[PDB]
């Protein structure tokens, strides 16, 4: 059944998983036409596809040429991610194939589960988690790539650089929702507190600081922070 | 007019015959039912006075054989049986009525309720859904499960209905998965109607049967068939339009048939709001939305 608090380490057990995310595959800016009416305008998106525990980002972009002529394109959207999901299932060996795949959004279930017939021992999963996957677009080499993107693209990026070396998947994780988390509560502050410092670097290989673990800690703290913070403006505490 | 005889009647019971009840007594003197009508399937169902739990019964048709009940203190349960000694049959039963110990099926001649519940239900189609092909006649009852179910456990007693599964290969082309599960026109017209089915009648059939089973009975695989055949049509955008206006004379006729105070169990309230106000067939069911509306608008 549901992801949850109570079986979040399952996360970080040595079966192959996925977390879905299609909250970035349709995006659009909305805009007054010449006669005063409002219309959207499609801009490249992505499905965030992540293995939890080794880090992968299996982000495939989509390009707005998708949505050329079609309607309902929201409920298009949670299909397309469902097919783009079950492809990726398809080209992957039968050993390297995900056990479960947790969508999060349970709007996405019955989709990929239609997807997946062909794959009945593979678990389609909710979660009753909040994760802040959706900024994942607050991500600069992550955004640039899908706005650059002029056609259908599939890139693989890690989202834990080489955190692995040094921490577990669980710390990883941790780290990179408390990063995501900050960056959609305030993403000019988040991104302030990553850049700050000249001197520390992102590798082009990466897509975040190379951070020391002492400087991971200050970093995390200010997110934290940040987090409490944004927390108290808005509701005044 | 036909007749179904009762040896006795040994225990406390309400013996129900089509939408017909009545109470007989322990030892009553009660030799059963007279004046069935010719033409149509019937079913003949029991609910103990001791034990309200196992409602049960049996479909048949007086064309097909002689039938009678007998209670059965073994296995304690009024069975139906067929007696081959035709003569012997029209004897016994002519005496009972000598006798005036049988009951009258009551039907009001301007009444086609029972008509309109069984138009399309078919002996020869039940006993293949109820397996125990000896007899002519098939016992049903509540806790009986349904082939899909037994999926989800002895096959010798199992409603062998026809499985729809919207969430299956069968129901979802390779290559239009959003487009078969949005609009299941594919899997009701192709699948289903020309494939297993063969023609509408006998997809009417299987759900009239199973709404009846329900309804009598109260058994819940039934309810579940009945809701997933009406589904299947209601989430199709294309189907014939004698389909759609029969489909909206039967259900009517079933709501209209369901015990006001059943609806709460008999009706899933999503498969319901779904057909009348959210499908490609919301506009196309007039006189089962009007009934609905008017009489169970909680559910809606
Ligand atoms: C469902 C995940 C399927 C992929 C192919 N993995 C097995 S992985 O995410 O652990 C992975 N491991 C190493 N790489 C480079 C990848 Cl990428």
């Amino acid at each position: 059944g549901a992801m949850n608090s109570s079986n979040y380490a399952e996360l970080f057990n040595n079966d192959i998983k996925l977390f879905v995310d299609d909250t970035n595959v349709y995006r659009v800016t909305v805009h007054k036409t010449f006669e005063g009416n409002v219309a959207t305008k499609a801009i490249n998106g992505c499905i965030f596809t992540l293995n939890p525990k080794t880090g992968h980002l299996f982000l495939k972009i989509i390009h707005t040429s998708v949505w050329a002529g079609q309607k309902r394109l929201s409920q298009l959207a949670k299909w397309k991610t469902a097919e783009e999901v079950s492809a990726l299932v398809r080209s992957l060996p039968k050993e390297e194939q995900p056990k479960q795949i947790i969508v999060t959004r349970k709007a996405m279930l019955d989709p990929l589960e239609v997807h997946m017939l062909d794959f009945p021992n593979i678990a389609i999963r909710p979660t009753e988690l909040r994760l802040p996957f959706s900024a994942a677009m607050s991500i600069d080499k992550l955004s640039d790539v899908v706005m650059k993107a002029t056609e259908p693209q599939m890139v693989l990026f890690n989202i834990y650089d080489d955190w692995l070396d040094r921490i577990s998947s669980y710390t990883a994780f941790s780290r990179l929702t408390l990063l995501l988390r900050a960056l959609k509560t305030n993403e000019e502050s988040a991104k302030m507190i990553l850049l700050s410092d000249p001197t520390i670097t992102i590798k082009s290989y990466h897509l975040w600081p190379s951070f020391t673990d002492e400087q991971w800690i200050t970093i995390e703290s200010q997110m934290r922070d940040l987090i409490l913070t944004e927390y108290g403006r808005k509701y005044n505490v | 007019m036909n007749t179904v005889p009762f040896t006795s009647a040994p225990i406390e019971v309400t013996i129900g015959i089509d939408q017909y009840s009545f109470n007989v007594k322990e030892n009553q003197p009660f030799h059963g039912i007279k004046d069935i009508p010719i033409g149509h399937v019937h079913v003949i169902h029991f609910q103990h006075a001791d034990n309200s739990s196992m409602r049960y019964g049996y479909w048949f048709d007086c064309r097909m054989g002689n039938f009678y009940i007998q209670y059965d203190p073994k296995d304690g349960l009024y069975k139906m049986m067929e007696e081959r000694d035709g003569a012997k049959f029209e004897n016994i039963v002519h005496n009972f009525k000598e006798r005036q110990m049988m009951v009258s099926y009551p039907k009001i001649d301007e009444d086609d309720t029972w008509y309109n519940l069984t138009e399309f239900v078919q002996m020869d189609k039940i006993r293949k859904i109820v397996r125990k092909d000896e007899n002519q006649f098939s016992y049903v009852d509540s806790s009986m499960t349904t082939v899909q179910e037994n999926e989800l456990s002895d096959p010798a007693h199992s409603l062998n209905y026809t499985v729809i599964n919207f969430k299956s290969r069968e129901a979802i082309r390779p290559g239009h998965e959003m487009e078969d599960f949005l609009d299941k026109s594919y899997y009701l017209n192709t699948v289903m109607l020309q494939g297993i089915f063969k023609n509408s009648s006998n997809y009417f059939g299987e759900l009239q049967f199973a709404f009846l089973n329900a309804m009598f009975f109260g058994n819940y695989g039934s309810s579940l068939q009945w809701h997933a055949m009406i589904e299947l049509i209601c989430s199709s955008a294309t189907v014939p339009k004698h389909m759609l206006d029969k489909l909206d004379e039967i259900l009517y006729y079933q709501i209209k048939t369901l015990p006001e105070q059943y609806s709460d169990i008999l009706l899933n309230e999503r498969v319901w709001n779904i057909c009348l106000y959210s499908s490609f067939q919301k506009n196309s069911l007039h006189n089962t939305e009007k009934i609905m509306e008017n009489k169970y608008p909680e559910l809606l």
